[PDB]
RNA sequence: UACGUUCCCGGGCCUUGUACACACCGCCCGUCAAGCCAUGGAAGCUGGGGGUGCCUGAAGUCGGUGACCGCAAGGAGCUGCCUAGGGUAAAACUGGUAACUAGGGCUAAGUCGUAACAAGGUAGCCGUACCGGAAGGUGCGGCUGGAACACCUCCUUUCU
RNA sequence: UAGCUAGUUGGUAAGGUAACGGCUUACCAAGGCCACGAUGGGUAGGGGUCCUGAGAGGGAGAUCCCCCACACUGGUACUGAGACACGGACCAGACUCCUACGGGAGGCAGCAGUGAGGAAUAUUGGUCAAUGGACGCAAGUCUGAACCAGCCAUGCCGCGUGCAGGAUGACGGUCCGGAUUGUAAACUGCUUUUGUACGAGAAGAAACACUCCUAUAUAUAGGAGCUUGACGGUAUCGUAAGAAUAAGGAUCGGCUAACUCCGUGCCAGCAGCCGCGGUAAUACGGAGGAUCCAAGCGUUAUCCGGAAUCACUGGGUUUAAAGGGUCCGUAGGCGGUUUAGUAAGUCAGUGGUGAAAGCCCAUCGCUCAACGGUGGAACGGCCAUUGAUACUGCUGAACUUGAAUUACUGGGAAGUAACUAGAAUAUGUAGUGUAGCGGUGAAAUGCUUAGAUAUUACAUGGAAUACCAAUUGCGAAGGCAGGUUACUACCAGUUUAUUGACGCUGAUGGACGAAAGCGUGGGGAGCGAACAGGAUUAGAUACCCUGGUAGUCCACGCCGUAAACGAUGGAUACUAGCUGUUGGGCGCAAGUUCAGUGGCUAAGCGAAAGUGAUAAGUAUCCCACCUGGGGAGUACG
RNA sequence: UCGGGAGAAAGGUCGCCCUGAGCAAUCAGGGCCGCAGUGAAGAGGUCCAGGCGACUGUUUAUCAAAAACACAGGGCUCUGC
């Protein structure tokens, strides 16, 4: 507006929320599991989503979505959690990379194979 | 008022929106020399400093085209407000209408136009811009 | 037998209002009951830095004394100020946690009512006060961001 | 986060430090900072610079260079020109080790390494051969500085995984014999960049020190050879078999470049957004084909752009989020005309500086590039000095148009206080008189034979003022209505006279501020929250009916909220008309001109509805407010 | 309840001699003595939380001093001389 309204106050600039905050801005961190089990999505769709109540080591509870099909996932397992919300399951914020540490892959996968962590046959 | 040269230009951008003739302006040094800058460069058809005022009159003739009249003052706009001074040297005139506008630029010699201080590298304040 | 279209049902045209458009057999509101999530209050519990007020205060620089070593200097020995560290007392900031408790967002759309959207069947809303399982009801003032209706009792003049 | 500081602020004399100084002490005074942000809390080494962006800007401070701070955590001093000292000392504290138990030794934020932490970052390597540093006359010694080497596709640049001819060959996916991969393949000629083997083979090295002649003077200068390489037999060149020794990742519904079939049937799953799968899926998995990139390809995390999505460049506030409820006014922001002086802002020149490095431009050497050398530009900035005076600021003077005062005509429900009138409702007394009155869509509750309703006369008390009366008028807004008086205030027009910019807006702040509500003391006719009965309904804590407390009223106060609305802030100046009305002036009438108040509409604005001279039209100044919805005007203070 | 809580809590000095600044007082420097210097006696223990009663006050002389009574304040009702 005024110049001398904006010499007083000027315009005053917000910070730009985050996405993912509770993996202390890096790229990928370890964590353990507590709880594998299956959700439902919101509407109109209708399946069984795997997730997992996986533990930082930064101390942050998340909800990781596991990909694809085929895996381990214990009641207590070494995952690498990378980060990636699904707009399914309300809660779940995070995904777990397949081909880390003790996480599993795939078999039988030919097409999508950097993904789901899958050697080349 | 807050700014005679404001005033100055809204009532020729109100006359020629309206299609007048003539304009009864009250009369300043700046002004008159705003009209014969302006008289110069060809944008009005004549102009008289009329007297028996204690301040004094100035009545501008507007021109028009003799066929689709299309008036050749087409945005008569400032750049200096008396909320916001701005100076500039002999460096950073602006580039009104990519050089087929004028603008006028009030010097350390006098009142002059952009293209016209730039060949004496002279600075001083913008005051207006006409296309 | 039919005086007739004021009522009941269905259909057509014009205008009008709409928060409906799979189009009122629409949309939508609130409480209670069952789960999941995050955030407040609370008798208490447990910490983290820094500040201040006292006491004690190592080494070290700088003063006093120095009856003892030395020929003079000076030194030994006592002692004073300053100050790390330690102890103590009351507060300030802030983190975690806690029986119980208030409200918020979703879940399958369970129970109860139909408050708003048409004049929504008592026009709606705003401020305020009281009351009620709940949407809500009523009193006072204000607005149209409401629909339908929407020209008039006196007819004409002297300075009283 | 609104007060902070007590040697704190200034002074007078000493002690001092390299040096001025509350740096310290003794005395006197109460000063000093603070809304232009003291103090307090959180975070953080600063800059040259890097990324992004058309630019203005925004985000970070690795590697290179400059400044500052630190060396296990703290304090102190000595030596020394220089330290309150990384690899020096003393003391205290926490760890680890030795011990004969009395006492002692330690600090990788140096290089290479170990444990732990993490998603994640390397050799316990070679040499002083160059450059630098310390010591020495020198020879020379030391140098984890430095130069090399190993590991990591981490990033940038360059090359290769062959080049020509060759048919529509098998094999696959697909259609109902054809098309597709496809000159692709088999096969035919050629080159070894790269890889292996062998033979040659560097620059980085200029010097230092010792013996020789020259000049001048103990300073400089020339020439000689046995001289001086970790890299390293490294770069590089030549010779001989051999296409041999070397291509993968993502995507194919739209955004966005690329489509067919098979299997599953809202399952498995996919997903940056829209969203796909419930049995004919170009969106899931597989196969074929196609597209992009290429020794790389995708995902994640942190930034800039797109985002004009915080807008100075470069947005808005009637209905989408947004004008404060309204005025007064402090700080502040803006400034009618002319004129004289200075030159603070502004402009121009000169000198100094703006380190080097980095970006850009030009040119040279590594076979090109990356890289390196040289030059220019840039570093938008600051200091001193010399000029111009058009515009802003300051000082002086002048003027009336802005503004204010005065004089004359008027104007109003404009305020405060005090009196007074009528109609109507309620009650009471008296007279008459008998069976109903009241109410609803119909009823009932209710009052009545204890004489109601009805009517006449009188009396009592409270509240509000029919007609006038209205898109009237006044007030900053809220608001103001029977009549009269007193005390005030304000506004409009005009022949005056007068001062001369005395003006506009206005954060903090002050005042006023509907109704409802609260406290104290009166009053209480009607109405009537809550409440009690009757009625409707499946239910009716409501609509309807009968009663009725607070309240509505008055005298002092308290809160400060509205759909406090024109959902439109206050000024000034311009830009077409038509048609009423209010109060003035000029008019014998017509009619004209100011100050307010409504309607139609042109241009112009607006997404449209609409607005439109009383703008939401074109400009300038100031204030407030807006930045998706909910949570939320919620939590805390 | 803005008056309080509050002497909250928690701490420091006190003897004798000399010198100086001082308004008598007192203060500032030194020195000396003892285990101890307001050297004897007299002079508040404090804090946290709950019940009752607002408070000061009064009460069973001679077993009960209280949460009992009273109290300022609030209310209803009678009373026209």
């Amino acid at each position: 507006p005024t110049i001398q309204q904006l010499v007083r106050t000027g315009r005053t600039q917000i910070t730009k929320k985050s996405k993912s905050v509770a993996l202390d801005s890096c790229p990928q961190r370890r964590g353990v599991c507590t709880r594998v089990y299956t959700t439902t999505p919101k509407k109109p769709n209708s399946a069984m989503r795997k997730v997992a109540r996986v533990r930082l080591t930064n101390g942050n509870e998340v909800n990781a979505y596991i990909p694809g099909e085929g895996h381990n996932l214990q009641e207590h397992s070494i995952v690498l959690v990378r980060g990636g919300r699904v707009k399914d399951l309300p809660g779940v914020r995070y995904h777990i990379v397949r081909g880390a540490l003790d996480t599993s892959g795939v078999a039988g996968r030919t097409q999508r194979r950097s993904k789901y962590g899958a050697k080349r046959p | 008022y807050t700014d005679p040269i404001a005033d100055y230009l809204t009532r020729v951008r109100n006359a020629v929106a309206a299609n007048h003739k003539v304009v009864e302006i009250p009369a300043s040094n700046l002004k008159k020399e705003i009209t014969k800058i302006l008289f110069d460069q060809g944008y009005i058809l004549s102009y008289k400093f009329e007297q028996n005022t204690v301040q004094g009159s100035i009545k501008i003739a507007l021109k028009y085209d003799k066929d689709t009249k299309e008036p050749v003052i087409k945005d008569i706009q400032r750049i200096s407000k008396p909320g916001l001074r701005k100076y500039a040297g002999a460096a950073k005139l602006p580039r009104i209408l990519n050089g087929l506008g004028i603008a006028i630029v009030s010097t350390s010699k006098g009142l002059m136009t952009g293209k016209q201080a730039k060949q004496l590298n002279v600075g001083g304040e913008v005051i207006c811009y006409v296309y």
